[PDB]
C-alpha cells in the first residue's frame, strides 16, 4: 500500500520548455501535424494521448507523422511535442527475458524495462572492412539442418514455405537448442536468441513463451511482439526493433541471433502503409520501395572482424509462400538478400516426414564452412548419398540401384526429428554415422525411427565418454571410429 | 551558394535558394551534418527551388538547414591511384587506407561517345564455358548479359568470367558491384587480395572497386553505376587501354531510379517504373562501349523480377547488348549448371563470316536438335517416350546427351559441389558437340555427359559406369 | 527572373503565395506600412453586403468583377501596389479567399517587426498584478528588438496552473495535466 | 486548381507593374525545367507544335499550350537550362531539311549530320 | 495474496482520483500562479 | 520537495486512505461479486480442496 | 455537439463541427430521419469537418441537417436478455417483438484482450460430435473454417453445435449473419424456433442473433460482426463462461471491408481488396480469443472465390 | 405494388449487367473512386438493394409476392467477373445457359450441372 504512496513520490513533474505542434487531420493511420519547424525527418513525435509517431515527411507546410497505434486515440487538434531523437528503442542485457512490443515497452507485466542504453531503428549496416568471412557454426539442433543445409554465426538464412509446414517449430528448437552453450563456462559460445513475431495471433505468442519457458529458454530470448491487431506501422516496425536489439550484441563482441516471423507479413504492413501514403502501387500493388525495406534491414546481420569485437547476428527470416510459389514478387526478392534457403514442401511435411526440409532445394552458401569437422566427416557421405538416391527414385532393377533406393530412404527415415527435441552435435554425429556406413540396410524402413531412439538412449545412458571426445576434440579420430563401430554394431545385434 | 532545406520525403530534398540557383546535375553539401551527405540536384521546381536526390541517409535533415552548392557535379578521383581500392558513389574511399591520392578528378555525368568515335570490330572472346563459347561466344570489346531470376548463377558466373578473363589479362579491371550483397563484396576483396590482383603494399594492383551495395539508400545505388562507368572511361581514354567492367546487379540501377521516381512527382510508368526508365538507362549503357581511343569489355548481370523476362527492366535493357545469356531457373532445377537457356542466348558474332563454319554449323546443329526436343516436350510429357517414332526417340537422346554436357564444373564452385573447375577450350567444345551430334557415342549413358569438361572425360566417366 | 525578397515568416497555399508576392513587391519602394493600411482598408471594403454578394456570384463576367474593383479602388485612391494586387486576384479568381490573403500579410508584417505572439490558458481570470508580472516574466523569454503580444484565454477543461504558448515553445502547468502524469507513472 | 504561372515570382512582377519592360508575346522564361521538359511562361504567340530556340541553343517543340503557360520538350539533355531562362520562338512548325543532298548521310532526326563528313547542303524544307 | 493485493490496488487508487478529483476545487490558485510564475522565470534564465 | 502541491496533496489524501483503512474501505457490493466469481475460477482451476488442509494419497503397490 | 452534414456523395457524409470534432470510431445520430441513420465517424479532413461512413440509406439528407455526436462508438444492449432477439448492427431489434431490455451497454469498437490476459494451455472445446471431435477437434478460443455451401446440413451442423454447447457446458451463442439474405435468416430464424435453440416464450433461448442484412450500405456489413463479437464479448467477460460464435458469411466481411474503403477513397490493394485488408481481418479475429476468463469460439462459414485458396 | 395487395408479380430484369455499366459511367463522371473494373462501390449495394425486394408476405401482409428472374451475360462463361459473382451471391440460384449445348440439339441449353435452385423442391407441386 504505502509502496503505491513512494512509487507517488521520484515521479518526474519538472515541466520543460519544448516544441510543439497541432495536428491538423488525422486518417488512413497518418495524421498531418501543423508546425514542428525544428523536427528532424525520422524523428518521434508525441501525441497528446500517449501514442508515438514517426516524423515520415517534412512538407513545407506541414509534417506527414506516422502513428505507431491506434489512428482513434488522435483528434484533429491535438498537440504534438517532439522528444528530439530519431526513433530509439531501448537495448542491453536487461531485456532478455522479457516480451517487449515493437517499441521496447513491456507488454509483460513483470515491472518496467530497466534499459539504460538506446540504439536506433534506423542505422545503417556495417561496411565491407568490418565484415570477416563465417567462421563459426551456429547448431540448430536440428539433424537435417545441421548436416544437410548447415548455418553459420553472421550468415542469414532463409526459411521458406507454406501455411503450417513447420517453420516456427524450427525457429523454436533452434532457440531451445542454445541452451546447452548458454550454460557452459566460455562466453565465446552463448548464443542469445531473439524472436520478432510479425503479423501473429496473439493467442501463438503466449503459447510459445509459455513453451520457451518451460524449457528454461527465457534466460536469454528476447521476444518483440507486434501482433496480428497492432497497427501496422507496428508491424512495419517491429523488425528493426529487434534488429537493433540484435546489433547491440553484435556491437559488443557478443552473439545474437534474431528469427523475423514473418518477413511477409511485415511486407505486407509496408504495402498498407504506401497505398494509404498514396505511393504508385507496382507489382502486386507492392511499393517499388518493398525492396530496399528487406535489404536495409537483413544485411545487418554481419559478422565483425576480430579488430571489431569479434560479436555477430545470424537472421533466420521466415517467408511464406501461397500454394509454394518459390518464384512470387517477395520470396524472390528475399532469395536475392539471403546466404541460403530452407524450403519446407508442404507435401514432404503432409507424408509425415517432419521437419519438411527440401533437400533438393535447401542450400547455405557458406555451408561446408563453418562446420564441426565430425559433422563434416559424416554427413559429406550423406549429402552424396541423398543425391543419388533423389536422382533415381522417380520409379519403383540392378543391385547399385536397388542399393540407392534402400541407402536413401533409410537416411530419409533418419532425418525424421520430434517437436522441441533438439541434439546435441555428437548425438547427430552418431545417429548419421549408423546411418550413412552401412549399419541399418537389413533393419526394414519402418522401424528406422525406433532404432533411433533406442539407440540414442543406450550411447547417452553408457558411452557418455565417447561423445565428450567427440565434442571436445571436434573430430572423429580413427579410434574414436573403431569405438563408434563397435558401439553400433553391438547395439544393433540385440534386435 | 547557399540554400537552405525546405522539404524532406524519402530520400528526396526540396532545398531554396536565394542567389543563383545550381544547374541540375550539379552536387550540393549539406553544412552541418556529422558526415559527408551530397545532394545531387535534379529538377527545378521554380521559385528558386530545386529538388535534389540525397546521396545518403537523410535522416536528422531539419527543415531549413543550409546547403552549399559545390558549383560541379559529383566528382570522383580518377587515375592508376584507384587501382586496389575500394570507392562508395561520391568517390570517398571505404577501405581505410588513406585517401585517394590522385592528380585528376572526373566527373561522373559526362556525355555518350559520339557517333564519329564508335569502333566496329568484332572479335570472338573465349571464356572456357562450354555453353558460352559454343551458342552465344563472347565478343571482345562489348557488352554482355546475363540474365537471371534469383538464385540460379548470375553472381558464381560472373566470378568465373572473373577468374577466367581477368585473371589472364593485361589491362585493368572494374568492378562495380550496385545494390548487391555486402558480404559478397568482402568476399570479392578479399579473394582478390589472396590472389594478388589487389596489391596492399604495391601499385602492382589490375583492379578498382566500387561498391553501392544494397544497404545504401536509393540515390546511392542509382548512381553508384556512373561512378563504374567514370572509373571505366578513365582508363579507357586517357589511358588507351583495354578494360573489363563488371557490374553486378545493374538492374538495382533502374529499381533505385524507380524507387525514387514516386517522389519527384512523376507519373508512374507501366509497372510503377519511372516515365523515364529507356531514357534513363540509355543515357547509362551509351557510354559503356569500346571506341577509337580504347576498348571496355562490359559484363553485366540482370536481375529479372519474379522470373519475367517481359518486364520492362530486363524487356528494354535486351536492346544494349551484344551477347546475352538467359540463365533459367528451370534448367537449375535439373541441376545443370551453368543454367544457360541454349535457345535464348544470343550473340551477335554468330556469324559464319566470324567465327568460321564449323563452329556455326556446329552451334546451330545443337540448337536445332534442342528446339526439336523442346518442341517434342509436350507429347512426352503426357503420352511418354513409347509414343514416339524411332527417329524422334533418337533426337531425344541426343538432345538429353546435349543438355548434360553443356553443364560445366566451374572453379568457383568447387566448393559446392568440390568436382575440379575445368576450362574447356574451344576447339575441344566443338569437337565435342560434333561428335555427339554425328552419333559417335550412342551407346554411352546420359549421366556419362554430367558435369565434365572436354568429351574425354564424358567417355572415361562412361567407363567408370560401366563396371 | 526577379528576386523576390524573402518575406520574414513563410506562409504556403495561395493565400501566402499572393501575400508573399505582395510583401516582396512592397519590400521594394519600402511601402509596407502604408500599403497595410490599404490592405485593411479593402477589408471593411469588400465586406460591403453589395460587393460581398456580386463578388461571390459567379455568373458576373469576370471581366465585371474586374471593372467594379479598378472603380471601387480608384475612388479611395489606393496604392498602385493596392490595386495592382486586387486586379490580379480578379483576374485569376481568387478574391474569393481575399481575407485569407490580407491576413496573412498581417501575419507577415507582425513577424517583421517583432510582434511575436503568445497565448495564455487559466481555468479563471487573473488579477492585472498577476497578469503584468506575468507579462514582465514572458518578456525575458524574447531577444532584443522583439515585443511580446499577449492574448489572454480562459478554459475550464484545465483545472489549475495554465499552459503558455510563446510561438513554439510550449509549456503545460496545467492541473489535468500534472494529474495524468502522476495517475500514468504510478499506475506504471 | 493552383495555376501553374501562379508563382510569387510572376505574381510579383504583374503587382508592381514591371511587366511591360519585358516582350511576353515572341519570347518567355523557363518557370521550371525537370526531367526534359520544361515549362515556359510567355511566349503569348507561339503556335502549336511549333519549335522554339533555348538561350543555350537547345532546341525545343512547345507542345502543350496551357492557358498560362507553354510546355516545351526540349531536344536534348535539360542540364543546361536553368529557372529564367530566355526561350525565344523560331517562328516555323518543326521542320527537317531535304533533298538528295542527304543521300549517303547519316543524319539525325533534326537534320543534323552526325558522320562528321560536314553540313547537309539541303535546300528545301518539310514540316 | 496477488490477487487480493492487485485488487485491492487498483480499488485504491480509484478512490484516490475521486478524492484528488474532489479536493481540486480546494483555494490554493494564488500560491500556485506564484510558484509556476517562478517556474517561468527559471526556464527562461536557461532559455537565454 | 512539499512546495509541489501535488506531491503533498496525494500524500495527504493517501494517508487518510490509510487511517481509514482501519477497516478496507469502500468494497462496494461489486466489488464482493468480483471476488466470488474470481475466487471461484481460481478454486476450480485449482480444486475443491479444504483452504489449509493437508492432504495424503494413500499409496499402494501394482 | 451538434455539426451540419456538408456533403452526401452515396453513402460517405461528410459533417462539420464548430465546437470540437468527435474522435475517429464516433457514431452520429442524423436529426430529422424517420428511422435512426447512424453514421460512423472514419476521418478527419481538417477545417472541423469529419468524413463519415452512413449504416443506413443517406436518401433525403439535405445539406444543412442537423447531426447530433451521440459521445462513444456505436453502443447496443449486451445484456442476458438479447438471447432470441434479433438485432441489426446499430442495435435496434429487426424482429418487431418489442424493445431489446438490458441494463448494460457496449461499444462494439474494442480491443484485443492485451497479451498477459492470453490463456496459454491450449484446450479441446468438445462438442459432441464424433466426427468433429476424433479427426478435426475444435480448441477453445479457435477459430474454425466450416466449407460447403448448400443442401449437406450447414445449419443443421450449426443448430446441433448451439445445442450441444449450450446443454454439455452452459455458454450461449451468437450468430452473426454478415451479408445475410432475408429469405435465409427468416428461414434461419425459423428453423431455430422450430428446433428450440430459440424460444418465444420462456426465456430460455441460447442463441443471439444479429443480421447485417445484404441491402444495407457497406458501412453496415462490414460492422456487423463486431456487433456479434461485442454481445459474445460480454458473454465471456462479464459472464465468465465459453461461447460459440457463428459468421456466416466471412468473406461478405471482407468484401465489405473493401467496398467502404474504396468509398472513402482508398487505393484499392493486390486485387481490389483495401490496403488494411490484414489488419480489418486482425482486429476483428483478434478479440475472438481464450482469455482468463472465458472463451469465444468462433465458427466461420467461408467462402473461397474462383475456387482459388490464394 | 403487386405484391403489397396479395397479387403475384414476376419481374425479369434484362440485364442486369447493363445497369452495372450504366451507373459505372454515372459515377465515373461523377468522379468517384473507380474500384474493380473501374465499377465504383456500390454496384453491389446497387443490385442487392434492388433484388432483396423479391419477398413472399405473409398472410398478416396480404399473401402477395414478387418473384425475380434477373437476366446476366457473361464473357466467355466467366461466371467469376465483378457483376456475375456480385448477383451471384444475392440470389437464390441460378440456371447457366451454355452454348455448347445450345448447338447439339440440347434447347433450351439449361446446364443442368450448374444450375440449382436454393430453394429446392419446397416450390414444387407433389406430382412434380
Ligand atoms: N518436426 C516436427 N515433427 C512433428 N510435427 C511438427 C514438426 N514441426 C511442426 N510440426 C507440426 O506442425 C504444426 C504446425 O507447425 P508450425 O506452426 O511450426 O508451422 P508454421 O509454418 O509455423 O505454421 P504458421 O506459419 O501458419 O504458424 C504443429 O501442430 C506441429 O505439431
Ligand atoms: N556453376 C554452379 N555449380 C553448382 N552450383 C551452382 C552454380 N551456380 C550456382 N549454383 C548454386 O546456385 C546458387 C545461386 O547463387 P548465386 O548465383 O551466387 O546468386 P544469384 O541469385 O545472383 O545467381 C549458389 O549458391 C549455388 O549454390
Ligand atoms: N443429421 C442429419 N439428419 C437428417 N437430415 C439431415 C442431417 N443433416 C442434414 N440433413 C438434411 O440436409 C438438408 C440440408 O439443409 P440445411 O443444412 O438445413 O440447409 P443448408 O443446406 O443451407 O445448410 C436438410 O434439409 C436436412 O434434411
Ligand atoms: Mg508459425
Ligand atoms: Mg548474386
Amino acid at each position: 500500500s504505502s509502496i503505491l504512496e513512494e512509487r507517488i513520490l521520484g515521479a518526474d513533474t519538472s515541466v520543460d520548455l519544448e516544441e510543439t505542434g497541432r495536428v491538423l487531420s488525422i486518417g488512413d493511420g497518418i495524421a498531418r501535424v501543423h508546425g514542428l519547424r525544428n523536427v528532424q525527418a525520422e524523428e518521434m513525435v508525441e501525441f497528446s494521448s500517449g501514442l508515438k509517431g514517426m516524423s515520415l515527411n517534412l512538407e513545407p507546410d506541414n509534417v506527414g507523422v506516422v502513428v505507431f497505434g491506434n489512428d482513434k486515440l488522435i483528434k484533429e487538434g491535438d498537440i504534438v511535442k517532439r522528444t528530439g531523437a530519431i526513433v530509439d528503442v531501448p537495448v542491453g542485457e536487461e531485456l532478455l527475458g522479457r516480451v517487449v512490443d515493437a517499441l521496447g515497452n513491456a507488454i509483460d507485466g513483470k515491472g518496467p524495462i530497466g534499459s539504460k542504453a538506446r540504439r536506433r531503428v534506423g542505422l545503417k549496416a556495417p561496411g565491407i572492412i568490418p565484415r570477416i568471412s563465417v567462421r563459426e557454426p551456429m547448431q540448430t539442433g536440428i539433424k537435417a539442418v545441421d548436416s544437410l543445409v548447415p548455418i553459420g554465426r553472421g550468415q542469414r538464412e532463409l526459411i521458406i514455405g507454406d501455411r503450417q509446414t513447420g517453420k516456427t517449430s524450427i525457429a523454436i528448437d533452434t532457440i531451445i537448442n542454445q541452451k546447452r552453450f548458454n550454460d557452459g563456462t566460455d562466453e565465446k559460445k552463448k548464443l542469445y536468441c531473439i524472436y520478432v513475431a510479425i503479423g501473429q495471433k496473439r493467442s501463438t505468442v503466449a503459447q510459445l513463451v509459455k513453451r520457451l519457458t518451460d524449457a528454461d529458454a527465457m534466460k536469454y530470448t528476447i521476444v518483440v511482439s507486434a501482433t496480428a491487431s497492432d497497427a501496422a506501422p507496428l508491424q512495419y516496425l517491429a523488425p528493426y526493433s529487434g534488429c537493433s536489439m540484435g546489433e547491440y550484441f553484435r556491437d559488443n563482441g557478443k552473439h545474437a541471433l534474431i528469427i523475423y516471423d514473418d518477413l511477409s507479413k511485415q511486407a505486407v504492413a509496408y504495402r498498407q502503409m504506401s497505398l494509404l501514403l498514396r505511393r504508385p502501387p507496382g507489382r502486386e500493388a507492392y511499393p517499388g520501395d518493398v525492396f530496399y525495406l528487406h535489404s536495409r534491414l537483413l544485411e545487418r546481420a554481419a559478422k565483425m572482424n576480430d579488430a571489431f569485437g569479434g560479436g555477430s547476428l545470424t537472421a533466420l527470416p521466415v517467408i511464406e509462400t501461397q500454394a509454394g510459389d518459390v518464384s512470387a514478387y517477395i520470396p524472390t526478392n528475399v532469395i536475392s538478400i539471403t546466404d541460403g534457403q530452407i524450403f519446407l514442401e508442404t507435401e514432404l511435411f503432409y507424408k509425415g516426414i517432419r521437419p519438411a526440409i527440401n533437400v533438393g532445394l535447401s542450400v547455405s552458401r557458406v555451408g561446408s564452412a563453418a562446420q564441426t569437422r565430425a559433422m563434416k566427416q559424416v554427413a559429406g557421405t550423406m549429402k552424396l548419398e541423398l543425391a543419388q538416391y533423389r536422382e533415381v527414385a522417380a520409379f519403383a532393377l540392378d543391385a547399385a540401384t536397388q542399393q540407392l533406393l534402400s541407402r536413401g530412404v533409410r537416411l530419409t527415415e533418419l532425418l525424421k526429428q520430434g517437436q522441441y527435441s533438439p541434439m546435441a552435435i555428437e548425438e547427430q554425429v552418431a545417429v548419421i554415422y549408423a546411418g550413412v556406413r552401412g549399419y541399418l540396410d537389413k533393419l526394414e524402413p519402418s522401424k528406422i525411427t525406433k532404432f533411433e531412439n533406442a539407440f540414442l538412449s543406450h550411447v547417452i545412458s553408457q558411452h557418455q565418454a565417447l561423445l565428450g571426445k567427440i565434442r571436445t576434440d571436434g573430430k572423429i579420430s580413427e579410434e574414436s571410429d573403431a569405438k563408434l563401430k563397435e558401439i553400433v554394431t553391438n547395439f544393433l545385434a540385440g534386435f | 551558394t547557399t540554400g537552405r532545406i525546405v522539404a524532406v520525403i524519402g530520400a528526396v530534398v526540396d532545398v531554396q535558394f536565394d542567389e543563383g540557383l545550381p544547374p541540375i546535375l550539379n552536387a550540393l553539401e549539406v553544412q552541418g551534418r556529422e558526415t559527408r551527405l551530397v545532394l545531387e540536384v535534379a529538377q527545378h521546381l521554380g521559385e528558386s527551388t530545386v529538388r535534389t536526390i540525397a546521396m545518403d541517409g537523410t535522416e536528422g535533415l531539419v527543415r531549413g538547414q543550409k546547403v552549399l552548392d559545390s558549383g560541379a557535379p559529383i566528382r570522383i578521383p580518377v587515375g592508376p591511384e584507384t587501382l586496389g581500392r575500394i570507392m562508395n558513389v561520391i568517390g570517398e574511399p571505404i577501405d581505410e587506407r588513406g585517401p585517394i591520392k590522385t592528380k585528376q578528378f572526373a566527373a561522373i555525368h559526362a556525355e555518350a561517345p559520339e557517333f564519329v568515335e564508335m569502333s566496329v570490330e568484332q572479335e570472338i572472346l573465349v571464356t572456357g564455358i562450354k555453353v558460352v563459347d559454343l551458342l552465344a561466344p563472347y565478343a571482345k570489346g562489348g557488352k554482355i548479359g546475363l540474365f537471371g531470376g534469383a538464385g540460379v548463377g548470375k553472381t558464381v558466373l560472373i566470378m568465373e568470367l572473373i577468374n577466367n578473363v581477368a585473371k589472364a589479362h593485361g589491362g585493368y579491371s572494374v568492378f562495380a558491384g550496385v545494390g548487391e550483397r555486402t558480404r559478397e563484396g568482402n568476399d570479392l576483396y578479399h579473394e582478390m587480395i589472396e590472389s594478388g590482383v589487389i596489391n596492399l603494399k604495391d601499385a602492382t594492383s589490375k583492379v578498382a572497386l566500387v561498391y553501392g551495395q544494397m544497404n545504401e539508400p536509393p540515390g546511392a545505388r542509382a548512381r553508384v553505376a556512373l561512378t563504374g562507368l567514370t572509373v571505366a572511361e578513365y582508363f579507357r581514354d586517357q589511358e588507351g587501354q583495354d578494360v573489363l567492367l563488371f557490374i553486378d546487379n545493374i538492374f538495382r540501377f533502374t529499381q533505385a531510379g524507380s524507387e525514387v521516381s514516386a517522389l519527384l512527382g512523376r507519373i508512374p510508368s507501366a509497372v510503377g517504373y519511372q516515365p523515364t526508365l529507356a531514357t534513363d538507362m540509355g543515357t547509362m549503357q551509351e557510354r559503356i562501349t569500346t571506341t577509337k581511343k580504347g576498348s571496355i569489355t562490359s559484363v553485366q548481370a540482370i536481375y529479372v523480377p519474379a522470373d519475367d523476362l517481359t518486364d520492362p527492366a530486363p524487356a528494354t535493357t535486351f536492346a544494349h547488348l551484344d551477347a546475352t545469356t538467359v540463365l533459367s531457373r528451370a534448367i537449375a532445377e535439373l541441376g545443370i549448371y551453368p543454367a544457360v537457356d541454349p535457345l535464348d542466348s544470343t550473340s551477335r558474332i554468330m556469324d559464319p563470316n566470324i567465327v568460321g563454319s564449323e563452329h556455326y554449323d556446329v552451334a546451330r546443329g545443337v540448337q536445332k536438335i534442342l528446339q526439336d526436343y523442346k518442341s517434342l516436350q509436350d507429347i512426352i510429357a503426357i503420352l511418354g517416350m513409347d509414343e514416339l517414332s524411332e527417329e524422334d526417340k533418337l533426337t531425344v537422346s541426343r538432345a538429353r546427351k546435349i543438355q548434360r554436357f553443356l553443364s560445366q564444373p566451374f572453379q568457383v564452385a568447387e566448393v559446392f559441389t568440390g568436382h575440379l573447375g575445368k576450362l574447356v577450350p574451344l576447339k575441344e567444345t566443338i569437337k565435342g558437340f560434333q561428335q555427339i551430334l554425328a552419333g559417335e557415342y550412342d551407346h554411352l549413358p546420359e549421366q556419362a555427359f554430367y558435369m565434365v569438361g572436354p568429351i574425354e572425360e564424358a567417355v572415361a566417366k562412361a567407363d567408370k559406369l560401366a563396371e | 527572373f526577379a528576386k523576390l525578397v524573402r518575406p520574414p515568416v513563410q506562409i504556403y497555399g495561395i493565400e501566402g503565395r499572393y501575400a508573399t508576392a505582395l510583401y516582396s513587391a512592397a519590400s521594394k519602394q519600402n511601402k509596407l506600412e502604408q500599403v497595410e493600411k490599404e490592405l485593411l482598408r479593402v477589408g471593411q471594403i469588400l465586406k460591403e453586403p453589395k460587393m460581398a454578394a456580386s463578388l461571390l456570384n459567379p455568373y458576373v463576367k469576370r471581366s465585371v468583377k474586374v471593372k467594379s474593383l479598378s472603380d471601387m479602388t480608384a475612388k479611395e485612391k489606393f496604392s498602385p501596389l493596392t490595386s495592382n494586387l486586387i486586379n490580379l486576384l480578379a483576374e485569376n479568381g481568387r478574391l474569393t479567399n481575399t481575407p485569407a490573403v490580407i491576413s496573412a500579410f498581417s501575419t507577415m508584417m507582425s513577424v517583421h517587426r517583432g510582434e511575436v505572439p503568445c497565448t495564455v490558458t487559466t481555468a479563471s481570470a487573473l488579477d492585472e498584478a498577476t497578469l503584468t508580472e506575468l507579462k514582465t516574466v514572458l518578456k525575458s523569454f524574447l531577444s532584443k528588438g522583439q515585443v511580446l503580444k499577449l492574448e489572454v484565454k480562459i478554459d475550464p477543461s484545465i483545472m489549475g496552473g495554465m499552459i503558455v504558448r510563446i510561438g513554439e515553445k510550449y509549456v503545460d502547468m496545467s492541473a489535468k495535466t500534472k494529474i495524468q502524469k502522476l495517475s500514468r507513472a504510478m499506475r506504471e | 486548381k493552383t495555376g501553374t504561372a501562379e508563382v510569387s515570382s510572376i505574381l510579383e512582377e504583374r503587382i508592381l507593374g514591371a511587366d511591360t519592360s519585358v516582350d511576353l508575346e515572341e519570347t518567355g522564361r523557363v518557370l521550371s525545367i525537370g526531367d526534359g521538359i520544361a515549362r515556359v511562361h510567355g511566349l503569348r504567340n507561339v503556335q502549336a507544335e511549333e519549335m522554339v530556340e533555348f538561350s543555350s541553343g537547345l532546341k525545343g517543340m512547345s507542345l502543350n499550350l496551357e492557358p498560362d503557360n507553354v510546355g516545351v520538350v526540349v531536344f536534348g539533355n535539360d542540364k543546361l537550362i536553368k529557372e529564367g531562362d530566355i526561350v525565344k520562338r523560331t517562328g516555323a512548325i518543326v521542320d527537317v531539311p531535304v533533298g538528295e543532298e542527304l543521300l549517303g548521310r547519316v543524319v539525325d532526326a533534326l537534320g543534323n549530320a552526325i558522320d562528321g563528313k560536314g553540313p547537309i547542303g539541303s535546300k528545301a524544307r518539310r514540316r | 495474496q496477488n490477487m487480493m493485493r492487485q485488487k485491492e490496488q487498483e480499488h485504491m487508487i480509484n478512490w484516490v482520483e475521486k478524492r484528488v478529483v474532489q479536493s481540486i476545487s480546494a483555494q490554493q490558485e494564488k500560491e500556485t500562479i506564484a510558484k509556476c510564475i517562478a517556474d517561468l522565470k527559471l526556464l527562461s534564465k536557461k532559455a537565454q | 520537495d512539499p512546495v509541489q502541491k501535488l506531491f503533498v496533496d496525494k500524500i495527504r489524501e493517501y494517508r487518510t486512505k490509510r487511517q481509514t483503512s482501519g477497516g478496507p474501505v469502500d468494497a462496494g457490493p461489486e466489488y464482493q461479486q468480483d471476488l466470488d466469481r474470481e475466487l471461484f475460477k481460481l478454486k476450480q482451476m485449482y480444486g475443491k480442496a479444504d483452504m489449509n488442509t493437508f492432504p495424503n494419497f494413500t499409496f499402494e503397490d501394482p
